[PDB]
């Protein structure tokens, strides 16, 4: 069965036919136990001195609002590349960068190198269209774009690299919550920053910073207190120390 | 000459200038991530002579995700798409040390001003069962045929199963030289009168 031909015939994307898309649940409970309280801060990141965010982060999730997310203030790759991400990352730390499906797959790699990371994984959010079998192409597009990439980068010394969900409604810019499961299951550390998160993405174990947040509770010293000894070096996948 | 053609050869040393221009180039190179080419050999490959206007399909993995972008740009292309192949078994279920790999990547580069192509007919995800080791899915040829039907195409580092109508396949495990396009046959005799490379 040629699913590319089938899509040409019927409009059903090939991913629509992937099927199924022991007990890694203790890990989840341990993640839940070590999670810091959610913390969040409304900040216009273009105007905001990023150094005010301390301590240095083990994990940075970065989700700038690309113009392409609005098909029917957007950030260009120009804006994104001038963010001083290297100033707030811990010397051994990780980044996950939503790059969309266009020029971001190239420019996002430029950003990762600019900030001192190398790419170790390319995670694809593959969007099914089971509930609506046409797309308006980017002029440069050769094919219909049915996925987005989240690049994982590393600086310093269970899951697959695919997320399959149905394509959200026109103008819903939300990314699949599964990216958080993937990140947390890596057990990379507990200082976790989500830049350009929203009210709807706030989450235990995470600091969320974005312009559309309606409330803040971020305090630098309160936030640092969660990682003071004996907790400074936890993976976020172990028991809290008694 | 529509039926399959091929040239057993070492793509490093073959003079590709004898082959003319192609609407589509596809390459599945042995990146140095077993017959490997170094990064410099990959950079120096004479891809630029093979097209004036058309598309490049470049399979990449590991660090070649970045190095293939480099070659692509150096060879004169702009990456305008990236196909991923989701590897499944016979039951349509899914088959890099941080995550398990469910997919292979194929960059799509444009050069010049291609016209008469049917952009938008296929989408950028392939779902297809794994045949053999290092075998790419046959679906890519259907997508390439619908994008640019009837045009002449060339594959670098192909294997015997990869030969296809409208395609010329170069690879060092093909069985000899099989050429039918008369313009190519002429330039081949002229450049290679004793039939050796
Ligand atoms: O086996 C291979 N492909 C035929 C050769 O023919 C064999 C032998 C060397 N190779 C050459 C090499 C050559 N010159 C250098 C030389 C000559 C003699 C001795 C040593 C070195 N000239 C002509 N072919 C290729 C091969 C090896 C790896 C992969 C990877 N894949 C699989 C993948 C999955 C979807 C597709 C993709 C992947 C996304 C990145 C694919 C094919």
């Amino acid at each position: 069965n040629d699913y590319c031909q089938h899509f040409v015939d019927t409009g059903h994307r090939p991913q629509n036919f992937i099927r199924d898309v022991e007990l890694i649940r203790l890990k989840d409970e341990l993640i839940a136990k070590s999670n810091t309280p959610p913390m969040y801060l409304q900040a216009d990141i273009e105007a905001f001195d990023i150094r005010e965010l301390t301590p240095k982060f083990d994990v940075i999730l970065l989700e700038p609002p690309l113009e392409e997310y609005y098909r029917e203030k957007c950030w260009t790759w120009d804006d994104i590349m001038k963010l001083e991400i290297d100033e707030i990352a811990a010397p051994r730390s990780f980044i996950f960068l939503w790059c969309g499906s266009g020029e971001g797959l190239d420019l996002g790699r430029v950003c990762l190198r600019k900030w001192g990371y190398r790419r170790c994984e390319d995670i694809c959010w593959i969007k099914t269209n089971k509930n609506n079998p046409t797309k308006t192409l980017d002029p440069k597009a050769v094919f219909q774009r049915t996925k987005e990439h989240c690049l994982m980068g590393i600086k310093g010394t269970v899951d697959i690299d695919l997320i399959i969900t149905e394509e959200p409604e026109i103008g819903n810019i939300e990314k699949p919550v599964e990216i958080f499961h993937i990140i947390e299951h890596f057990c990379l550390g507990r200082r976790r920053l989500h830049l350009f998160g929203r009210d709807s993405t706030i989450r235990p174990g995470w600091l969320t910073v974005g312009p559309t947040l309606t409330n803040s509770n971020y305090n630098a010293e309160t936030y640092a207190s969660y990682f003071s000894a004996p907790n400074s070096y936890l993976t976020g996948c172990t028991e809290e120390i008694e | 000459l529509f039926p399959p053609q091929w040239i057993c050869c070492d793509i490093r040393y073959l003079d590709v200038s004898i082959l003319g221009k192609f609407a589509v180039v596809m390459a599945d190179p042995p990146w140095d991530i077993y017959g490997t080419l170094t990064d410099d050999e990959m950079r120096r490959l004479n891809i630029p002579v093979l097209q004036d206007d058309g598309f490049l399909f470049l399979w990449v993995t590991g660090r070649a995700m970045e190095l293939g972008r480099e070659c692509l740009n150096l060879w004169g292309y702009e990456r305008v798409d990236e196909i991923i192949w989701v590897k499944t078994n016979q039951l349509q279920r899914i088959i890099g040390h941080w995550l398990n790999h469910g997919k292979e990547h194929c960059l799509v580069g444009v050069k010049g001003n291609p016209q008469g192509f049917n952009q938008g007919l296929d989408c950028d995800v392939i779902v297809a069962e794994v045949r053999s080791t290092s075998h790419k899915p046959d679906e890519i040829y259907g997508m390439i045929e619908r994008l640019s039907p009837g045009t002449r195409k060339i594959e670098l580092f192909g294997r015997p199963h990869n030969v296809q109508p409208n395609w010329i396949t170069l690879g060092n495990q093909l069985d000899g030289i099989h050429l039918l396009d008369p313009d190519v046959v002429a330039r081949f005799k002229q450049r290679y009168p004793d039939g050796i490379i």
